[PDB]
């Protein structure tokens, strides 16, 4: 919520009926200004929401709040979603609400690992690199593996982010020595995600 | 169509003016509030400002004292002038157009500010040989972003750049994979552009099995 308050979530299933409240004061829309309503998906810039002939979204308001509802949720239908209205000239946003559609399928996810370039031991270093895409629900546990021993120290991974397919993906980076590197017969980069491993090797 | 789009620095240091530029086409410049919005990584949208052609100006109340907006009606540009930046102001930087009654209705595409102080660098790149799937390691870069793109854009068919991670180092690297078919691992040629317009680095590199 920011001037404007939203739910910071909410949830529904395919096909349910979903509400988003904009709550605002005497100032801003129950003195008679109109609320906007913008859909933030992942990674773009807001859209504006029109509402004319639009068959599954419409809006309320009633004092100093108003409402978005969603009829017939569609997994597309995920984004943030973000009310506006005036206060004077001045326009306040809310602070955002996450829509969630549930009973989305789990998917598993594809992992690519690559061995440090020729080029990078030339410079003295070595990063091996573990890409994890196209998974849902969005957790992962990555783990390293030197041989059969776990390796620690040198491991860089980042947090899953939302993808425009509604998966996400996520980065794990190794960093070793050349020598570290030359000594091992393999490195393994383990991804398990809702308890099934997915394990991807490489070898000097 | 109506196209909005942003320019200004990618870096400024604390205490100093970010100021940044969006040059408007496809509409009319003197019907509309031209607009200013922010977002703060991980946080929800702010209200900077509009103007209007013929000067008229409002802008956000907690940003008294330090916003200037500026018009070139024979440019269609417009700017925005932030003084004293501290940390806080890290954030995308949109432009729009407010159709004054109607809502914020084109929106660019939005720049990213990083007020720090510490210094840019440009990435160093390095090739990740090979459907086979090929990529680009671009490696210990500050601040964000970089584009990259494959054979100067006309490779974009099962192109996945992913997320940088933001290194202990301070420094953020990523990597940009395009899944190709095997066939072409030798007929065809593999360039990766990478272009961090933070230091004013551009590398080619083409990648080989």
């Amino acid at each position: 919520a920011s001037v404007l308050t939203q739910p910071p979530s909410v949830s529904g299933a395919p096909g349910q009926r979903v509400t988003i409240s904009c709550t605002g004061s005497s100032s801003n829309i129950g003195a008679g200004h109109n609320v906007k309503w913008y859909q933030q998906l992942p990674g773009t810039a807001p859209k504006l929401l029109i509402f004319h002939n639009n068959a599954r979204f419409s809006v309320s308001k009633s004092g100093t709040s108003a409402t978005l509802a969603i009829t017939g949720l569609q997994a597309e239908d995920e984004a943030d979603y973000y009310c506006q209205s005036y206060d004077r000239s001045l326009r306040v946003f809310g602070g955002g609400t996450k829509l969630t559609v549930l009973r989305q399928p789990k998917a598993a996810p594809s992992v690519t690992l690559f061995p440090p370039s020729s080029e990078e031991l030339q410079a003295n270093k070595a990063t091996l690199v573990c890409l994890i895409s196209d998974f849902y629900p969005g957790a992962v546990t990555v783990a390293w593996k030197a041989d059969s021993s776990p390796v620690k120290a040198g491991v860089e991974t980042t947090t899953p982010s939302k993808q425009s397919n509604n998966k996400y993906a996520a980065s794990s980076y190794l960093s070793l020595t050349p020598e570290q590197w030359k000594s091992h017969k393999s490195y393994s980069c383990q991804v398990t995600h809702e308890g099934s491993t997915v394990e991807k090797t490489v070898a000097p | 169509a109506v196209q909005l789009e942003q320019s200004g620095p990618g870096l400024v240091r604390p205490s100093q003016t970010l100021s940044l530029t969006c040059t408007v086409s496809g509409t009319s410049f003197d019907d509309y509030y031209w607009t200013w919005v922010r977002q703060p990584p991980g946080r929800g949208l702010e209200w900077i400002g509009y103007v209007f052609y013929t000067g008229t100006t409002l802008l956000d109340p907690s940003l008294r004292g330090r916003v200037t907006m500026l018009v070139n009606t024979s440019k269609n540009q417009f700017s925005l002038r932030l003084s004293s930046v501290t940390a806080a102001d890290t954030a995308v930087y949109y432009c729009a157009r407010n159709l004054i009654a109607g809502g914020i209705d084109v929106w660019g595409q939005g720049s990213l500010v990083t007020v720090s102080s510490a210094s840019t660098k440009g990435p160093s790149v390095f090739p990740l040989a090979p459907t086979a799937a090929l990529g680009c390691l671009v490696k210990d870069y500050f601040p964000e972003p970089v584009t990259v793109s494959w054979n100067s854009g006309a490779l974009t068919s099962g192109v996945h750049t992913f997320p940088a991670v933001l290194q202990s180092s301070g420094l953020y690297s990523l990597s940009s994979v395009v899944t190709v078919p095997s066939s072409s691992l030798g007929t065809q040629t593999y360039i990766c552009n990478v272009n961090h317009k933070p230091s004013n680095t551009k590398v080619d590199k083409k990648v080989e099995p």
